[PDB]
């Protein structure tokens, strides 16, 4: 019901998932960004 | 029952080329919308970085709904943090500097103000590089202010490091500077 809020820390530890390293389905290819 | 940690905001990544043979809209295109943390590094972990980046391209996160243009009526009568980089920096700073824009954005890192955010857009050129916190309305002093002070701290600049924030208006000198 509040706002939801995460400092550097959270965020930076939950890259360590390993959900993060699948690249998005849909994510378009497009040279020099996503190659 | 939460896997993954939502965000608070749904956000728009979006890619831009600044080639004035085509139409803007031929120049912009949407890299992905995500709404989690954990999608949000998926995403970064598999886009180009910004000091890679082509000279005249862009990035630019913002709020779902939000169009990457000050011609938005989100953006009309905003203004913009900006943060001005040498060339020389791009290798060591811009990266750094960027991730660490996101970080304050999705992370809703200026309490309540987080809400007269738009969005934030790095401009990488021959001349020099940019990256930028868009905010709504440039004459809400009190929000604009918390943004520019939290911003200036998050990015770890000495005090004697100077930011001024811009209303599009005048862009297209400094209304406040921390």
């Amino acid at each position: 019901m509040t706002r939801i809020i995460y400092d550097r820390k959270f965020l930076m530890e939950c890259r360590n998932s390993p959900v993060t390293k699948t690249p998005p389905r849909d994510l378009p290819t497009i040279p020099g960004v996503t190659s | 029952p939460h896997m993954k940690h939502p965000l608070q905001n749904r956000w728009a990544l979006w890619f831009f080329k600044n080639d004035k043979s085509k139409t803007w809209q031929a120049n912009l295109r949407l890299i992905s919308k995500f709404d989690t943390v954990e999608d949000f590094w998926a995403l970064y972990n598999h886009i180009q970085l910004s000091s890679n980046l082509m000279p005249g391209c862009d990035y630019s996160l913002f709020k779902d709904g939000i169009e990457p243009m000050w011609e938005d009526e989100k953006n009309k009568r905003g203004g913009r943090w900006l943060i001005t980089l040498n060339k020389q920096q791009r290798r060591s700073d811009l990266d750094r500097f960027w991730l660490e824009t996101l970080l304050c954005l999705i992370g809703e890192s200026f309490d309540d103000y987080s809400d007269d955010v738009c969005g934030a857009v790095v401009n990488v050129r021959a001349k020099g590089d940019k990256i930028a916190i868009w905010t709504t309305e440039c004459e809400n002093r009190e929000a604009v202010t918390h943004i520019g002070r939290v911003y200036k701290e998050r990015l770890g600049l000495p005090p004697k490091i100077v930011i001024g924030y811009q209303s599009h208006a005048d862009t297209a000198k400094n209304r406040f500077v921390v």
